[PDB]
C-alpha cells in the first residue's frame, strides 16, 4: 500500500504517473476504494472544517502584516496621499536600487503597497490602530485553532455525525438562513451601529466601552415602542468629514441613499439598515422548513407538488429532492451557480456602488477588486458546470429521474445546445464583423463609416434609473411617474446626486463600443455555456460514443477509431471553456479597466472614439497604457513596477509554457523519456543512480491540465501585472 | 433621442468634414494638378463630401465624438438604421436559407445523394433559386402544413 | 505600533494552531 | 459537357463562379451606391 | 496442448548491435524471447530499430516489451510464411510461454478455449455508475 | 423470424448511429440461438465508415 | 490492469484480434452470429489500452471495449 | 544468447566499468576518514543534524549580515521616490 | 517594523529550510513500499 493510499489501482502504477495523480485525486474522495457513504461525508466535513482554518490563517496573516509591517495608523491620518503597505520584503537578491525603490508609504525598508482594499475595509468597519488589527489577528487565530479542533472532533468516532444528519436539508437550510445569514447580518449590523458608525463620527467605541457609549442618543426606547424613524432622525451631513465628530449626526439607520460625499462611498448609517434588512428577512426565511416542531415545508413535497398540469415540464419537479439530497455534486453545483453569479454581483457592486471609505479614490485597487471577483467568479462558475457534468456521470440516477425537467433537459440536450451555438455564432458574427469594420473605416481614413448603434435599451434602463444624461425622460428622470414621486422623499435625494455625477463609476456613460464589448461579453458568457451545457448533457453519452458515464468523468479519449475522438470527455469540455472563460473575463476586465483608465484621468472620449475598434484597444488600451509597465526596469535604471515588470515577462513565459503541453501531445515525449531512460541507463557514473519511479511522459488528462493551469496561471499573471502597473504607476 | 445630437446641426460632424478634405488637399499639393494619381484624390474628396451631405440628410444621431450612431430599437424616425436593411437582409438571408434547404429535399430523392452536393445541379438549382423569391410565404406555407418541422420520432437523438 | 512580546504571543498560538492543523491531518489520513 | 459542365458544377468552382458574382456585384454596388449606411427605402 | 520448451541453444540472427534493446527492465522485471523456425537466411527488420541476418534454421531473439514480439511477429507472419511463438522469462529463471497458448493462432477459433470477459448484454443494457456507488463492481464487470 | 427481407424499418437501438433512421433489411438469420439475426443496410454510414449492422427483431419496427 | 470486455453484439469477425498488437484478444465458440464465434480477452493484462481492436471493430456500436483502468507496468509499454 | 544456465549473463546484468581490486590505499589513511566520519553514518542520523544545524547556519548569516554583505540588511540609503496623484 | 530580524529568520527557513523539509519528507514518503 504505497502513495496513494486511497486508490489501490494507482498504488501498483510503477510510473512517475503514480506520484502525480494521486495529488490530482486526493480530494476526489467518492472515487477512493473500499470508501463508503459515511467516510465520505465525514472526510468532506472535516475537509470543510480545514478550509475555514486556512481562510482564518489566511486572514490572521492578512491582519498581522498591516498591523505589524504596514502604516495603517498613518494611512488613517490621510488615506488619499499614503499607499497602503500590505507587507515588508525581506529578499536577498535586491540590490540597493531594488531596497531604495521598493520604499513606500515612509516605511524603514523595503514594502508591498497592498492592492487588496483590506485598508478601506477595515478603516470603514472600525478599525484604527495596529493594535486593533493585532487583537483582530490572536482572534482569528484563535477561531481558526478552534475550527480545527472541531474538524478533529468530527472525525472522531463519538463526535461523527451520520449520513442522515447531514442530507437533513430542511434543519440545514432552517440553520442556515437564520444563523449564517441571518443573526450574523444581525451581528453585523450590531457591529456596524455599535462600532463603525462611532469610529466614522470619532467615537472610540471598544470592548471596554461597549456598555457604556451608547449609540443613539436614545436607544432601545424607540426600537421597543414602535418609533423606529428616531433610528432616521439625524443623519449624517454633507459636511461631514470620515472618522470626525464635526459634521456628523446621530441617527444609526438611515435611507439616505447614495454616497458620502467625501469619500464617494456608501453611507454606514444605510449598510446598517441594509443588514438589518437582511437579517430581519433571513430570520423570518429561515423559519420556513420542517425540522423538529410539526411546522415548516418539506421539500420533497414542495417539488413533488409542483408540476404543471398540461405535462409541458412532464413529471415537473418529483424525485428532484432525493436527486440533490443524495447527489454532493448536484449541491456543490449549484452552491457554485450561486457563488458565481453572487460573486459577479459583488464585483459589480462594489466598483459603482463604493462600500469602503476612500476605496472609490484608490483606483487600481478599484481594478484588482474588480478582476478578483470576475476570475474568481469566472472559475466558480465553471466548476458549477463541471460539477453539473460529474453529477451527470457518477450521481444521475434516470430512473429515479423519470421524466422530470431534469430528465427533460437530456431529452432536448441537442435543442439547447444548437440554440446555445447559434446564439454564440450570432454574437460571434455580429461582434467580430461590427469591429473589423469599425477596424476598416478607421484603417481607411473614414471614422463616420462605422457602424457605431447607440446601446439605447441599456441608456433607456440607465434613464430608468434616473440619468437625465439622455433625455429618454420615463420614470425616476421624469417627475411624472409614480416610482419617483414614492421615491423622491425617500432614497431618491441620495441617488440622483450619486448617479448624475460624471466622475463616479455608478452608471456609466456607455456609447457604441459599449455596445459592442457588450456583445463580445454575451459572446463570452454564451460560448462558455455552450461548451459547459454541451459537456453537462453529452457526459453520460453522445452519439460518437453512448456509454462516456461507463468511461468516468475524467477519462482521456476513446482512440482514433471512429474518426477520432480527442476531448470528448466532459472534463475536456471544462477544459476547453476554461480558454472561454479566461476570454470571456479577459474581455470583461479590459473594457472596465479602459472605461475606468480613461475616466479616472478625465478624457473618456478616448474610450468614446476608440473602443469600437479592435485597433484602438490595441494601441491606446494594450500598448498606451503598457508604457511604464515594461520600462519598469531599462538598462539604465529600475523604477518601483519593477516586479510588475518581470511578472508581466513572467506570464508570457508560464502562458507560452502551457502552448507545450496544449499543442505537443503525449508520445513525442514518451519516446523522448524512453531515449533519456536508456541515456541514464548508460551513461557511466550516473547508472548507478536509479529511479523507482519509471520515467514516463505526462498523462493525456494531466497534460491538458498543466497546460490549463499554466495558461491560466500566465493569464492571470500578465493581466495582474498589467492591471496593477498601468493604474498604479500613472494614477488616473 | 438617447442624448444624441441630429448630424446636420452637430459641430463634430463638420468638424470631421473639415480635417477629411484637409488632409486629402495636403495630399494633392505634391502632385500635379493635371496628372492621373490627383485625379485619384479629387475622386476621393468628391467621395468624401457625397459621404457626409449622406449622412446628414437621413437624419443620422451625431454623438459628442462627431461620428453617425444607430438607433436600432425600432424608432420611427430611424428605421433605415436597422429595422429596414435587416428586413432586406432577412428576405435575402431567408432566401439562401430556402434555396438550400429545397435543394437537400430534391436531392434525397435522387439516385446518389451525395454526389449532388460535391456536384451541385446546377439546372436543379437555378430552377429553385428563382423559387426562393417567395420564401416567407412558403416557409411559413410549410410551417402551417407541419412540411417545415420533422417529427421527433423520425430524428436521430443521441442517448441519455 | 506593536511591541516585541506581541510578535512572541502571535507566534506561540500560530504554533499551536499549527499543532492542531497536525492534528487534524493526522485524522483525515486516519 | 457531359462531364467539362460537370467539373463545371463541382463545389470548389460553382463556389468560385458564385462568390466572384456575388463579390463582382457587390463591389459593383458600392460604386455607384457608395459609403451606404442607411437604406433610404 | 503441450507447450514449447525454450532450448536455450538454438543461435542468434547476425546483428550489429542496437540501442533500442534490453535496458534494465529484463534485468529485474521480464525479457520476452521470441523464437521462430525459418527456412534461408533472410534479413529482416528489427523491432527494437535496425535490420539482422536471420540464420538458415531456428532462431532466438530477446525482446523488451509483449508489443515488440507482435509487431515482429506479425512481419514474419504476413512477408514470411514462418510460424513464431514467444515467451515471458523472468529474472529468476522461469520461462513464461505465452502466444499462441493452444498451439493455434487466436485468430483462428479453437474449442478448447473458454469465453472469458464476455457480456451476454450489449453496451446499451450496461447500468448507470449511480446505480453502482460505492462498490468493488463497475458498470462492465457484472 | 425477422420484420422482412427488403423492408424499411427503424431502429430502436439507443447506442446505434442509427438511432430513428431509415434503414433497409437485407439479411435475417434464421438459425435459432442468434441474438442480433437482422442485418439492416443504411444510406449513411457512420463514424467506421460502415453501414452494415446487426440488431434484433426486439430493436426495430416496421415503417 | 485495463479491462477489455467483450459483448454480445458480435459478430465473430476476427479483425479485433487481428489489430491486437499485445496477443489479448482471441476467438472462442460462441451460438450468438452466423460465424458462431464470440471475442474473449483472457490476457487483459497484457493490454496496452490503443484500442485497435475498437478501431477495427465494424459493429455499431462497438462489441470489443477497453476501459482504462489501473495502469501498470505492462500497460504503460515500457522497456526500462 | 540465451543460456538457462546463467540468467544474469543473457540478460544485461554485467559490471561493465566495475573493477574487482580489494585495496589500494594503505591503513594510516583508512583509519582517519572512518573515525571522522563515523558520526555521520546512518541515514536517520544524518537527516536529522542535517536540517536541524541547516536551519540554525542560514538564520545566523542572515541575521548577523551588515549593510556592506548583503543590500536587504542595508536599507535605504537615499530619499524614498513619491509616486503619482501625491501617494 | 517592529522586529526587523524575524525577516532576517523566517524567510530564509519557509523559502529554504522548509520546502527542503516538506519536499524531502515527501519523496521518502511518496517512494515508501509499505
Ligand atoms: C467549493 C468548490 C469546489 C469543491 C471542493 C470541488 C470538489 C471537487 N472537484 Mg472541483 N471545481 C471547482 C470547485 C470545487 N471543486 C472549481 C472552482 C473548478 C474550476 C477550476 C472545478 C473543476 C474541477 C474538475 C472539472 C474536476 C474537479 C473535481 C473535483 C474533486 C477534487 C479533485 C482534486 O483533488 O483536485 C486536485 C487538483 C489539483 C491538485 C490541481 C490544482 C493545481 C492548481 C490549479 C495550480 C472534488 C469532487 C474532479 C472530479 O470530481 O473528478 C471526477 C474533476 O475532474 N473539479
Ligand atoms: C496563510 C497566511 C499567511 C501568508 C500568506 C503569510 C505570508 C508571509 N509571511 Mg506570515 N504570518 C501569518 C500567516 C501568513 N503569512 C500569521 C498568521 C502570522 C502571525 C503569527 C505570521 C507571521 C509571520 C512572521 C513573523 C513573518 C511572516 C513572514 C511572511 C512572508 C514569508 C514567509 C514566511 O517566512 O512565513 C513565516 C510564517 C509564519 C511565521 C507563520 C505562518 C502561519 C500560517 C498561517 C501558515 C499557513 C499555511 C497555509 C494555510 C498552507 C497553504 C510572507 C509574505 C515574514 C515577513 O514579514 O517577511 C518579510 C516574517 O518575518 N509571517
Ligand atoms: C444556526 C446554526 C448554524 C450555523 C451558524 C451554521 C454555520 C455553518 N455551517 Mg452548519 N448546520 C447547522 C447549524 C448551523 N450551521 C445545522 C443544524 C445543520 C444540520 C443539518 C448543519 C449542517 C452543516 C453541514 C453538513 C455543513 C455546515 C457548514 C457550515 C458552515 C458554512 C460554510 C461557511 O463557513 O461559509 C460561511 C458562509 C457564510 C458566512 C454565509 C455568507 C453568504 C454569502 C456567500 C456571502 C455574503 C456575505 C458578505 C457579502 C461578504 C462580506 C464579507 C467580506 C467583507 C469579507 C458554517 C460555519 C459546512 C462547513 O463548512 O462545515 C465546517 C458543512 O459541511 N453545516
Ligand atoms: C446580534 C446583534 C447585537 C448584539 C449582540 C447587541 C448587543 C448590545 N446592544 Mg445592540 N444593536 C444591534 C444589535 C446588536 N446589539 C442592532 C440590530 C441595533 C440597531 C437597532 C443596535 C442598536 C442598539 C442600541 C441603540 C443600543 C444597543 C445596546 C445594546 C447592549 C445591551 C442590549 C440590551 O440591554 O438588551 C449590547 C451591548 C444598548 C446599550 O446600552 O448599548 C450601550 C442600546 O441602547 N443596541
Ligand atoms: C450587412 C452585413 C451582414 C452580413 C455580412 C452578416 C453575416 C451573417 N449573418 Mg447577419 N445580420 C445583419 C447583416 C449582416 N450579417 C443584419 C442587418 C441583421 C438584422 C436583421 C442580422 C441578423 C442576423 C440573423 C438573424 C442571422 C444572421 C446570420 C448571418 C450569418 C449566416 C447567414 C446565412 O448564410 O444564412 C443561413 C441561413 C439561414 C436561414 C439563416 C438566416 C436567418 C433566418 C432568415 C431567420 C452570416 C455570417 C445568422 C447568424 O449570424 O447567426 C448564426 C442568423 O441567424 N444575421
Ligand atoms: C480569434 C480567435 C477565435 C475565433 C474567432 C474562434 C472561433 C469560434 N469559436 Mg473559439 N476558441 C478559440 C479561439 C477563437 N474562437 C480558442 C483559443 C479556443 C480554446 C481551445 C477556442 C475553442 C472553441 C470551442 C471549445 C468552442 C468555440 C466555438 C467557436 C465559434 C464561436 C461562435 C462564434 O463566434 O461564431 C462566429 C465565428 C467567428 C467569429 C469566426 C469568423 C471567421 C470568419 C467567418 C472567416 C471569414 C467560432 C467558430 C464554439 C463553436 O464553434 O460553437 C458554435 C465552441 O463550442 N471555440
Ligand atoms: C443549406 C442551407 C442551410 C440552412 C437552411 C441552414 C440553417 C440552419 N443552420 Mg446551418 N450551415 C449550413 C447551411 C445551412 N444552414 C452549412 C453549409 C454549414 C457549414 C458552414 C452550416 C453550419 C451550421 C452551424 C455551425 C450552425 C448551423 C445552424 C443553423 C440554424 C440557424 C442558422 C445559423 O446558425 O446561421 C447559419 C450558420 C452558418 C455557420 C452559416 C452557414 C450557411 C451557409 C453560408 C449557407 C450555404 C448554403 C448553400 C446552398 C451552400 C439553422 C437550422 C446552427 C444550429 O445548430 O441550429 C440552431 C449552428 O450552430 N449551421
Ligand atoms: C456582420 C458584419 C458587418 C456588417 C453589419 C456590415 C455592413 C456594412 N458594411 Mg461592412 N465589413 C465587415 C462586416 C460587416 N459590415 C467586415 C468583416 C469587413 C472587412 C472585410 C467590412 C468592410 C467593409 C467595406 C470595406 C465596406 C463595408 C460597407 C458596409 C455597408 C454595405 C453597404 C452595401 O451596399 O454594400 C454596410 C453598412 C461599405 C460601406 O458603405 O461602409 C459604410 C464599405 O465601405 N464594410
Ligand atoms: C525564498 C527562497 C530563497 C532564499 C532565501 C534564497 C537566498 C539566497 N539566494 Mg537563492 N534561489 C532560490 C530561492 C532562495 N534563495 C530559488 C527558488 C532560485 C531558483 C530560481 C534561486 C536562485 C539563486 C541562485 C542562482 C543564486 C541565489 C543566491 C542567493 C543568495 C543571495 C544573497 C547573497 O548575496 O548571498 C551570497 C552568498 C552567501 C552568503 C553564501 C551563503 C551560503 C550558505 C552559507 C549555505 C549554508 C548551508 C545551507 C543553509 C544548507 C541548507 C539546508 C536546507 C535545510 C535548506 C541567498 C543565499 C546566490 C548565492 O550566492 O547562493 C548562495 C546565487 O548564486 N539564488
Ligand atoms: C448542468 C447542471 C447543473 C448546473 C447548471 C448551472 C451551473 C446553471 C447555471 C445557471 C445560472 C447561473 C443561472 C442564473 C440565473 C439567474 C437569473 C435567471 C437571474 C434573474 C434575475 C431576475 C429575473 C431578477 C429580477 C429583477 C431585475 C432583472 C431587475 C430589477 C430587479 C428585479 C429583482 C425585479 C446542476 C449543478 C444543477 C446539476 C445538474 C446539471
Ligand atoms: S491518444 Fe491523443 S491522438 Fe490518440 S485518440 Fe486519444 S486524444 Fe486522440
Amino acid at each position: 500500500s504505497r502513495f496513494p493510499k486511497f486508490s489501490r489501482g494507482l498504488s501498483q502504477d510503477p510510473t512517475t504517473r503514480r506520484i502525480w495523480f494521486g495529488i490530482a485525486t486526493a480530494h476526489d474522495f467518492e472515487s477512493h476504494d473500499d470508501m463508503t457513504e459515511e467516510r465520505l461525508y465525514q472526510k468532506i466535513f472535516a475537509s470543510h472544517f480545514g478550509q475555514l482554518a486556512i481562510i482564518f490563517l489566511w486572514t490572521s496573516g492578512n491582519l498581522f502584516h498591516v498591523a505589524w509591517q504596514g502604516n495603517f495608523e498613518a494611512w488613517g491620518q490621510d488615506p488619499l496621499h499614503v499607499r497602503p503597505i500590505a507587507h515588508a520584503i525581506w529578499d536577498p537578491h535586491f540590490g540597493q536600487p531594488a531596497v531604495e525603490a521598493f520604499t513606500r508609504g515612509g516605511a524603514s525598508g523595503p514594502v508591498n503597497i497592498a492592492y487588496s482594499g483590506v485598508y478601506q475595509w477595515w478603516y470603514t468597519i472600525g478599525l484604527r490602530t495596529n493594535q486593533d488589527l493585532y487583537g483582530g489577528s490572536i482572534f482569528l487565530l484563535f477561531v481558526s485553532a478552534l475550527f480545527l479542533i472541531a474538524g478533529w472532533l468530527h472525525l472522531q468516532p463519538k463526535w461523527k455525525p451520520s449520513v442522515s444528519w447531514f442530507k437533513n436539508a430542511e434543519s440545514r437550510l432552517n440553520h442556515h438562513l437564520s444563523g449564517l445569514f441571518g443573526v450574523s447580518s444581525l451581528a453585523w449590523t450590531g457591529h456596524l451601529v455599535h462600532v463603525a458608525i462611532p469610529e466614522s463620527r470619532g467615537e472610540h467605541v471598544r470592548w471596554n466601552n461597549l456598555l457604556t457609549a451608547l449609540p443613539h442618543p436614545q436607544g432601545l426606547g424607540p426600537f421597543f415602542a414602535g418609533q423606529w424613524n428616531v433610528y432616521a432622525q439625524n443623519p449624517d451631513s454633507n459636511s461631514h468629514l470620515f472618522g470626525t465628530s464635526e459634521g456628523a449626526g446621530t441617527a444609526i439607520l438611515t435611507f439616505l441613499g447614495g454616497f458620502h460625499p467625501q469619500t464617494q462611498s456608501l453611507w454606514l448609517t444605510d449598510m446598517a439598515h441594509h443588514h438589518l434588512a437582511i437579517a430581519v428577512i433571513f430570520i423570518i426565511a429561515g423559519h420556513m422548513y420542517r425540522t423538529n416542531f410539526g411546522i415548516g415545508h418539506s421539500m420533497k413535497e414542495i417539488l413533488e407538488a409542483h408540476t404543471p398540469p398540461g405535462g409541458r415540464l412532464g413529471r415537473g419537479h418529483k424525485g428532484l429532492y432525493d436527486t440533490i439530497n443524495n447527489s454532493l455534486h448536484f449541491q456543490l453545483g449549484l452552491a457554485l451557480a450561486s457563488l458565481g453569479v453572487i460573486t459577479s454581483l459583488v464585483a459589480q457592486h462594489m466598483y459603482s456602488l463604493p462600500p469602503y471609505a476612500f476605496l472609490a479614490q484608490d483606483f487600481t485597487t478599484q481594478a484588482a477588486l474588480y478582476t478578483h471577483h470576475q476570475y474568481i467568479a469566472g472559475f466558480i462558475m465553471t466548476g458549477a458546470f463541471a460539477h453539473g457534468a460529474i453529477f451527470f456521470i457518477r450521481d444521475y440516477n434516470p430512473e429515479q429521474n423519470k421524466d422530470n425537467v431534469l430528465a427533460r433537459m437530456l431529452e432536448h440536450k441537442e435543442a439547447i445546445i444548437s440554440h446555445l451555438s447559434w446564439a454564440s455564432l450570432f454574437l460571434g458574427f455580429h461582434t467580430l464583423g461590427l469591429y473589423v469594420h469599425n477596424d476598416v473605416m478607421l484603417a481607411f481614413g473614414t471614422p463616420e463609416k462605422q457602424i457605431l448603434i447607440e446601446p439605447v435599451f441599456a441608456q433607456w434602463i440607465q434613464s430608468a434609473h434616473g440619468k437625465a444624461l439622455y433625455g429618454f425622460d420615463v420614470l425616476l428622470s421624469s417627475a411624472d411617474s409614480p416610482a419617483f414621486n414614492a421615491g423622491q422623499t425617500l432614497w431618491l435625494p441620495g441617488w440622483l446626486d450619486a448617479i448624475n455625477n460624471n466622475s463616479n463609476s455608478l452608471f456609466l456613460t456607455i456609447g457604441p463600443g459599449d455596445f459592442l464589448v457588450h456583445h463580445a461579453i454575451a459572446l463570452g458568457l454564451h460560448t462558455t455555456t455552450l461548451i459547459l451545457v454541451k459537456g453537462a448533457l453529452d457526459a453520460r453519452g453522445s452519439k460518437l460514443m453512448p456509454d462516456k458515464k461507463e468511461f468516468g468523468y475524467s477519462f482521456p479519449c476513446d482512440g482514433p477509431g471512429r474518426g477520432g475522438t480527442c476531448d470528448i470527455s466532459a472534463w475536456d469540455a471544462f477544459y476547453l471553456a476554461v480558454f472561454w472563460m479566461l476570454n470571456t473575463i479577459g474581455w470583461v476586465t479590459f473594457y472596465w479597466h479602459w472605461k475606468h483608465i480613461t475616466l479616472w484621468q478625465g478624457n473618456v472620449a478616448q474610450f468614446n472614439e476608440s473602443s469600437t475598434y479592435l485597433m484602438g484597444w490595441l494601441r491606446d488600451y494594450l500598448w498606451l497604457n503598457s508604457s511604464q509597465l515594461i520600462n519598469g526596469y531599462n538598462p539604465f535604471g529600475m523604477n518601483s513596477l519593477s516586479v510588475w515588470a518581470w511578472m508581466f515577462l513572467f506570464g508570457h513565459l508560464v502562458w507560452a509554457t502551457g502552448f507545450m503541453f496544449l499543442i505537443s501531445w503525449r508520445g513525442y515525449w514518451q519516446e523522448l523519456i524512453e531515449t533519456l531512460a536508456w541515456a541514464h541507463e548508460r551513461t557511466p557514473l550516473a547508472n548507478l543512480v536509479r529511479w523507482k519511479d519509471k520515467p514516463v511522459a505526462l498523462s493525456i488528462v494531466q497534460a491538458r491540465l498543466v497546460g490549463l493551469a499554466h495558461f491560466s496561471v500566465g493569464y492571470i499573471f500578465t493581466y495582474a501585472a498589467f492591471l496593477i502597473a498601468s493604474t498604479s504607476g500613472k494614477f488616473g | 433621442v438617447a442624448g444624441l445630437t441630429p448630424c446636420k446641426e452637430s459641430k463634430g460632424f463638420a468638424k470631421r468634414q473639415k480635417q477629411e478634405i484637409k488632409k486629402l488637399e495636403g495630399r494633392l499639393k505634391l502632385y500635379a494638378p493635371d496628372s492621373a494619381p490627383a485625379l485619384a484624390i479629387n475622386a476621393t474628396i468628391e467621395k468624401t463630401k457625397r459621404r457626409f451631405e449622406f449622412y446628414g440628410n437621413q437624419g443620422l444621431l451625431c454623438g459628442t465624438d462627431g461620428l453617425p450612431h444607430l438607433i436600432v430599437d425600432g424608432d420611427q424616425a430611424h428605421l433605415g438604421e436597422f429595422v429596414y436593411p435587416g428586413l432586406v437582409f432577412l428576405y435575402i438571408a431567408g432566401w439562401i436559407g430556402w434555396v438550400g434547404r429545397a435543394y437537400l429535399i430534391d436531392v434525397r430523392t435522387s439516385k446518389k445523394p451525395t454526389e449532388k452536393e460535391i456536384i451541385i445541379d446546377v439546372p436543379l438549382a437555378l430552377r429553385i433559386m428563382s423559387k426562393g423569391l417567395t420564401w416567407p410565404v412558403a416557409a411559413i406555407g410549410e410551417l402551417r402544413s407541419g412540411k417545415l418541422v420533422e417529427k421527433s420520432s423520425n430524428i436521430t437523438v443521441s442517448p441519455r | 505600533s506593536i511591541s516585541d512580546s506581541q510578535i512572541i504571543v502571535a507566534l506561540v498560538s500560530a504554533f499551536i494552531t499549527g499543532i492542531l492543523a497536525l492534528r487534524l491531518g493526522k485524522s483525515l489520513y486516519q | 459537357m457531359q462531364d467539362v459542365k460537370t467539373y463545371l458544377s463541382t463545389a470548389p468552382v460553382l463556389a468560385t463562379l458564385w462568390f466572384g458574382f456575388l463579390a463582382g456585384l457587390l463591389i459593383e454596388i458600392n460604386r455607384f451606391f457608395p459609403d451606404a449606411l442607411v437604406l433610404p427605402l | 496442448f503441450t507447450p514449447p520448451t525454450l532450448n536455450a541453444d538454438t543461435p542468434a540472427p547476425i546483428f550489429g548491435g542496437s540501442t533500442g534493446g534490453l535496458l534494465r527492465k529484463a534485468q529485474v522485471e521480464e525479457f520476452y524471447v521470441i523464437t521462430w523456425e525459418s527456412p534461408k537466411e533472410q534479413i529482416f527488420e528489427m523491432p527494437t530499430g535496425g535490420a539482422a541476418i536471420m540464420r538458415s534454421g531456428p532462431n532466438l531473439l530477446k525482446l523488451a516489451r509483449k508489443e515488440q514480439c507482435l509487431a515482429l511477429g506479425a512481419r514474419l507472419r504476413t512477408k514470411f510464411k514462418i510460424q513464431y511463438q514467444f515467451y515471458r522469462v523472468f529474472p529468476n529463471g522461469e520461462v513464461q510461454y505465452l502466444h499462441p497458448k493452444d498451439g493455434v493462432y487466436p485468430e483462428k477459433v479453437n474449442a478448447g478455449r473458454t469465453a472469458v470477459g464476455v457480456n451476454n448484454r450489449s453496451i446499451g443494457q450496461n447500468a448507470n455508475p449511480a446505480e453502482l456507488k460505492f462498490a468493488h463492481k463497475q458498470a462492465y464487470d457484472l | 423470424i425477422g420484420p422482412k427481407r427488403g423492408s424499411i424499418v427503424k431502429v430502436l437501438r439507443r447506442e446505434s448511429y442509427w438511432f430513428n433512421d431509415t434503414g433497409k433489411v437485407v439479411a435475417v438469420d434464421q438459425a435459432p440461438g442468434v441474438r442480433y439475426p437482422v442485418v439492416v443496410r443504411f444510406d449513411k454510414v457512420n463514424y467506421a465508415g460502415v453501414s452494415t449492422n446487426n440488431y434484433s427483431p426486439d430493436e426495430l419496427e416496421q415503417s | 490492469a485495463h479491462s477489455v470486455k467483450i459483448y454480445d453484439t458480435c459478430i465473430g469477425c476476427t479483425q479485433c484480434v487481428r489489430a491486437c498488437p499485445t496477443d489479448v484478444l482471441e476467438m472462442v465458440p460462441w451460438d450468438g452470429c452466423k460465424a458462431s464465434q464470440i471475442a474473449s480477452a483472457p490476457r487483459t493484462e497484457d493490454c496496452v489500452g490503443c484500442k485497435r481492436c475498437e478501431s477495427a471493430c465494424p459493429t455499431d456500436f462497438l462489441s470489443v471495449r477497453v476501459y482504462l483502468g489501473a495502469e501498470t507496468t505492462r500497460s504503460m509499454g515500457l522497456a526500462y | 544468447y540465451f543460456d538457462l544456465g546463467e540468467i544474469d549473463n543473457t540478460t544485461g546484468n554485467w559490471d561493465l566499468y566495475g573493477n574487482d581490486d580489494p585495496n589500494r590505499y594503505n591503513g594510516f589513511q583508512n583509519k582517519f576518514f572512518e573515525t571522522f566520519a563515523g558520526a555521520f553514518t546512518k541515514r536517520g542520523l544524518l537527516l536529522k543534524f542535517l536540517v536541524l544545524g541547516g536551519a540554525t547556519t542560514i538564520g545566523y548569516l542572515g541575521s548577523t549580515s551588515s549593510g556592506d554583505l548583503l543590500a536587504i540588511k542595508n536599507g535605504p540609503k537615499q530619499a524614498p521616490i513619491m509616486g503619482p496623484r501625491g501617494r | 517594523m517592529t522586529a526587523s530580524y524575524l525577516p532576517s529568520i523566517f524567510v530564509p527557513l519557509i523559502g529554504l529550510v522548509f520546502p527542503a523539509i516538506t519536499m524531502a519528507s515527501l519523496f521518502i514518503y511518496i517512494e515508501q513500499d509499505e
